[PDB]
RNA sequence: GCUUGAGUCUCGUAGAGGGGGGUAGAAUUCCAGGUGUAGCGGUGAAAUGCGUAGAGAUCUGGAGGAAUACCGGUGGCGAAGGCGGCCCCCUGGACGAAGACUGACGCUCAGGUGCGAAAGCGUGGGGAGCAAACAGGAUUAGAUACCCUGGUAGUCCACGCCGUAAACGAUGUCGACUUGGAGGUUGUGCCCUUGAGGCGUGGCUUCCGGAGCUAACGCGUUAAGUCGACCGCCUGGGGAGUA
RNA sequence: ACUAUGCUCACG
């Protein structure tokens, strides 16, 4: 569920310090890391339903982070989804 | 249920049996206890129960016996 | 990495080559960072029901720190064995001693 | 001929019949008796007098072998055996010890279905 | 009677079998906690050492081995 | 793998293809295969003793190895190859000295995998070793029935042994069919299963597919006349026969098996 | 802007949450082998069935499949369907503790899309037990049933379909507010752990009851009370959830 | 053990 380490380096990055855990760039930096590290689990097992329906949660939780972002502010906006590598 | 009862006994004396298990093994696995049955037989028997120990605490009336 | 409890089970007269295969299974474990906790073997032990039909056998509890490359080709090493009769490895929750 | 010491007497207690069998120490069956062999048929069959006559039956027809005493090995449920025991002191022997051999499944194959 | 003891707490372990022999009956079944106390946290983990325990040889599933 | 036609001919209808990418999409390794030229099912008396067989595709022989003996010698697999000889891909395998060989694919084998054969090894898929040196209920293939030979038992695509005991000199093998047979335990056998499961869901879709496979037409007996096949003549769809070959032998149902040289080895006939 | 809703991180806690792989013991059937002598089996009572070719019973050694006794509870987890031997692999959520951060990011949702018991369906495996259909023996006025002896699809697996159930608390989701008692379960505080305790305060949960509501039955801080937001649905019975 | 049925309408 995302190591301390991973977390923490994603944190103190896109944030403005280790302090600062929840900013909506930094919320969807965290997304991102653990949908793209959920892509090899449904690689194959496939049929673990359950577990898709909290990946699922993840990229509505995503996209409705994001679409605010849009509306608040849209040089910052563009500027995340360069680095993340969103919108296809 | 290994009892030997050491040597001047007999007389069977095997609760030990009787306390343990036979209805485990015989009325439950003799004939299918249709998956259902046992969660609808059970909740009823455990209804049953609580209704009998809620009483238990109001059957202190007045009785006059 | 992730700590473990390994407890397996020997044959009888494959008892005296326990000595040499603790050795084996440190030399793995000890070489790729994680160091064994606890050494304790239980000896020849009797047995509660017959397995393989045969009683006595002998019992060796290690206890170890691994990542998981290492402590799964030990849980081969276990199935391609005719000495070792049933092996099983635990979960984390840190390291320990003592308990028998 | 064999003049066995010790022996085992299987009672396999199902509801409709009471079949005892003495055997010896390894499992070697010597002979039986049943409550269908004793006479009592249907309902007569299953009740714990017609168990105890068959174990009396039982109790003689293994007297070449001459066993002086024995371990009971009681199996099913049915109406003998809280009286197929007592019928085998009254015979003639000395009850070592009493045990189970009820086959408990522990969840394993689907039993026959419910009758109406 | 209860649990482990005062300042006990700890966690039911499936190696030491002096202590787990208490919690199993005659014929080698797990005895309920109706009968014996303890805490539904324990019993959980009582009953899942005594499994543990069992797989190892160290306590017999029954008495007809 | 398993991949259905488009119909966009009848006879491109029904058709399902054994698509694999993995396979080598070039010429095969030349010193490893020599000619093969077709019988048409005919013998040394230029007689069809076998019915059925004629035509189809020149297909060249790849000089596969089945006994796999050079010891000791870990041997990469370079590439995966088809084999129009077999219902099997084969593997071309490197052995680190320089030889160069063909083996049965197994399941679980790859472009880059590393096999040893021989009698330590490790227990792998791929790896032969001697029965028994292999464990007690483990799946194996391209089985030798004596010691030294090549290899007869499993070779089919998808087919596997399962070895059941080990009776001192001898192992009991439980053979695809269901027979349960005795061979010496001095026998080699390659671990795991032999790849290309899914040809068995291949369908062909046509006529002509089955001509291209070097089959000719099975025309029924009681088309014929009376005078061709035991089956034959009536006005219009009679029979009222016993079922029989064209020799008048019976067959759906009669044991032809009769060597007796061997039925000490067969434990329990297949059912 | 703000921070109370909502979300993030931090450290833990419980759990049949899931998916993939192993392995254990009991038992059933069967397989060959030893013992052994007439029954076994079944039923309201019988018979078909199985047995002198030596069954049943008993023991020995295998093989295979499916399901996990006891723990096990008005216990837990899951959105619902549902989920119980033990062990590792990957993995979703829940709750608690005190902070720090974001700064209304929220709630509902027509169409859309996903998941969705059992039975079915398709291709390929497996097949002990059980068992629609089916057969035979009973029962009966008849018995295409109930009971008995046999017994194939199926139940198991892999992968696609199906898209329904009294899929039920017959109770849509979210939020606020209004007397109590006894418990179960999992947290975390304060205190002497001074001895299986003393005292709070969060989740989830079962039972009884107050006002209030209800046609009544009942519901009743987990409302069917008092209000708000949005959705779905209803408009006599048959015809018909049919054409 | 199992064990069927009761032709129509009629109490302001
Ligand atoms: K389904
Ligand atoms: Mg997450
Ligand atoms: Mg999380
Ligand atoms: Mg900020
Ligand atoms: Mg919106
Ligand atoms: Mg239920
Ligand atoms: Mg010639
Ligand atoms: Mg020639
Ligand atoms: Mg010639
Ligand atoms: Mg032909
Ligand atoms: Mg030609
Ligand atoms: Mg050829
Ligand atoms: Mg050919
Ligand atoms: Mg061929
Ligand atoms: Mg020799
Ligand atoms: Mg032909
Ligand atoms: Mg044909
Ligand atoms: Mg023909
Ligand atoms: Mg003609
Ligand atoms: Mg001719
Ligand atoms: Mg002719
Ligand atoms: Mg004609
Ligand atoms: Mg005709
Ligand atoms: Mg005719
Ligand atoms: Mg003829
Ligand atoms: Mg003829
Ligand atoms: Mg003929
Ligand atoms: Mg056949
Ligand atoms: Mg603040
Ligand atoms: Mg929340
Ligand atoms: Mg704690
Ligand atoms: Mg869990
Ligand atoms: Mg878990
Ligand atoms: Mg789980
Ligand atoms: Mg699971
Ligand atoms: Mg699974
Ligand atoms: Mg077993
Ligand atoms: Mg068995
Ligand atoms: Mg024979
Ligand atoms: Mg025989
Ligand atoms: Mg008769
Ligand atoms: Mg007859
Ligand atoms: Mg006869
Ligand atoms: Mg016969
Ligand atoms: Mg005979
Ligand atoms: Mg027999
Ligand atoms: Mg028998
Ligand atoms: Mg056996
Ligand atoms: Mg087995
Ligand atoms: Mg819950
Ligand atoms: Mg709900
Ligand atoms: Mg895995
Ligand atoms: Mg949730
Ligand atoms: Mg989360
Ligand atoms: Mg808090
Ligand atoms: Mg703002
Ligand atoms: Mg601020
Ligand atoms: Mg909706
Ligand atoms: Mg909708
Ligand atoms: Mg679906
Ligand atoms: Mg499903
Ligand atoms: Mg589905
Ligand atoms: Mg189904
Ligand atoms: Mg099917
Ligand atoms: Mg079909
Ligand atoms: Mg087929
Ligand atoms: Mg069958
Ligand atoms: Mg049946
Ligand atoms: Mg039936
Ligand atoms: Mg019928
Ligand atoms: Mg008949
Ligand atoms: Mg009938
Ligand atoms: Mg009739
Ligand atoms: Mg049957
Ligand atoms: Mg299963
Ligand atoms: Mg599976
Ligand atoms: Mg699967
Ligand atoms: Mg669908
Ligand atoms: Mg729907
Ligand atoms: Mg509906
Ligand atoms: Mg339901
Ligand atoms: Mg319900
Ligand atoms: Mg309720
Ligand atoms: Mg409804
Ligand atoms: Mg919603
Ligand atoms: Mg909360
Ligand atoms: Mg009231
Ligand atoms: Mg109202
Ligand atoms: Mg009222
Ligand atoms: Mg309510
Ligand atoms: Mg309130
Ligand atoms: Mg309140
Ligand atoms: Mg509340
Ligand atoms: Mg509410
Ligand atoms: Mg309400
Ligand atoms: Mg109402
Ligand atoms: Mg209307
Ligand atoms: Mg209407
Ligand atoms: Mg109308
Ligand atoms: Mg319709
Ligand atoms: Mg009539
Ligand atoms: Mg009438
Ligand atoms: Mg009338």
């Amino acid at each position: 569920s995302l190591s301390t380490e991973a977390t923490a380096k994603i944190v103190s990055e896109f944030g403005r310090d280790a302090n600062d855990t929840g900013s909506t760039e930094v919320q969807v930096a965290l997304l991102t890391a653990q949908i793209n590290h959920l892509q090899g689990h449904f690689a194959e097992h496939k049929k673990d339903h359950h577990s898709r329906r909290g990946l699922l949660r993840m990229v509505s939780q995503r996209r409705k982070l994001l679409d605010y972002l849009k509306r608040k502010d849209v040089a910052r906006y563009t500027q995340l989804i360069e680095r993340l590598g969103l919108r296809r | 249920i290994k009892v030997r009862e050491n040597e001047p006994f007999d007389v069977a004396l095997r609760r030990f049996k009787r306390s343990c298990e036979k209805a485990g093994v015989l009325a439950e696995v003799r004939r299918r206890e249709f998956y259902e049955k046992p969660t609808t037989e059970r909740k009823r028997a455990k209804a049953s129960a609580v209704k009998r120990h809620a009483k238990k605490l109001a059957r202190e009336n007045a009785r006059r016996t | 990495m992730r700590h473990y409890e390994i407890v397996f089970m020997v044959h009888p007269d494959q008892s005296e080559q326990v000595p040499g295969m603790i050795e084996r299974y440190t030399a793995a474990i000890t070489g790729a960072e994680g160091k064994i906790h606890r050494l304790e073997d239980w000896g020849r032990r009797q047995l509660a029901y017959p397995i393989n039909k045969l009683h006595k056998a002998h019992y060796v509890l290690m206890n170890v720190e691994a990542p998981q490359e290492v402590i799964d080709e030990l849980e081969t090493t276990f199935r391609f064995n005719d000495a070792v009769i049933r092996s099983m490895v635990m979960r984390t929750k840190h390291a320990v001693t003592e308990a028998s | 001929r064999k003049q066995v010491s010790d022996g085992v007497a299987h009672i396999h207690a199902s509801f409709n019949n009471t079949i005892v069998t003495i055997t010896d120490r390894q499992g070697n069956a010597l002979g039986w008796a049943t409550a269908g062999g004793s006479g009592f048929r249907g309902s007569r069959k299953s009740t714990p007098f017609a168990a105890q006559v068959a174990a009396e039956r039982c109790a003689d027809a293994v007297k070449e072998y001459g066993i002086k005493n024995l371990e009971v090995m009681v199996k099913g449920p049915g109406p003998g055996r809280e009286s197929t025991i007592r019928a085998l002191n009254a015979a003639g022997f000395r009850i070592t010890n009493i045990t189970d051999v009820t086959p408990i499944p522990h969840n394993g194959c689907r039993p026959p279905k419910k009758r109406r | 009677f209860c649990r482990f003891t005062a300042e006990g707490v700890q966690e039911i372990d499936y190696k030491d079998i002096a202590t787990l022999k208490n919690y199993i009956t005659e014929s080698g079944k797990i005895v309920p906690s109706r009968i014996t106390g303890t805490r539904a946290k324990y019993q959980r983990q009582l009953a899942r050492a005594i499994k543990r325990a069992r797989y190892l040889s160290l306590l017999p599933y029954t008495d007809r081995h | 793998a398993v991949v259905k036609c488009k119909p966009t001919s009848p006879g491109r209808r029904h058709v399902v293809k054994v698509v694999n990418p993995e396979l080598h999409k070039g010429k095969p390794f030349a010193p490893l295969l020599e000619k093969n030229s077709k019988s048409g099912g005919r013998n040394n008396n230029g007689r069809i003793t076998t019915r059925h067989i004629g035509g189809g595709h020149k297909q060249a022989y790849r000089i596969v190895d089945f006994k796999r003996n050079k010891d000791g010698i870990p041997a990469v697999v370079e590439r995966l190859e088809y084999d129009p000889n077999r219902s099997a891909n084969i593997a071309l395998v490197l052995y680190k000295d320089g030889e160069r060989r063909y083996i049965l694919a197994p399941k679980g084998l790859k472009a880059g995998d590393q096999i040893q054969s021989g009698v330590d090894a490790a227990i792998k898929p791929g790896n032969t070793l001697p029965m028994r040196n292999i464990p007690v209920g483990s799946t194996v293939h391209n089985v030798e029935m004596k010691p030294g030979k090549g290899g007869q038992l499993a070779r089919s695509a998808g087919t596997y042994v399962q070895i059941v005991a080990r009776d001192g000199a001898y192992v009991t093998l439980r053979l695809r069919s269901g027979e349960m047979r005795k061979v010496e335990a001095d026998c080699r056998a390659t671990l795991g299963e032999v790849g290309n499961a899914e040809h068995m869901l291949r369908v062909l879709g046509k006529a002509g597919a089955a001509r291209w496979r070097g089959v000719r037409p099975t025309v029924r007996g009681t088309a014929m006349n009376p005078v061709d096949h035991p089956h034959g003549g009536g006005e219009g769809r009679n029979f009222g026969k016993h079922p029989v070959t064209p020799w008048g032998v019976q067959t759906k149902g009669k044991k032809t098996r009769s060597n007796k040289r061997t039925d000490k080895f067969i434990v329990r006939r297949r059912s």
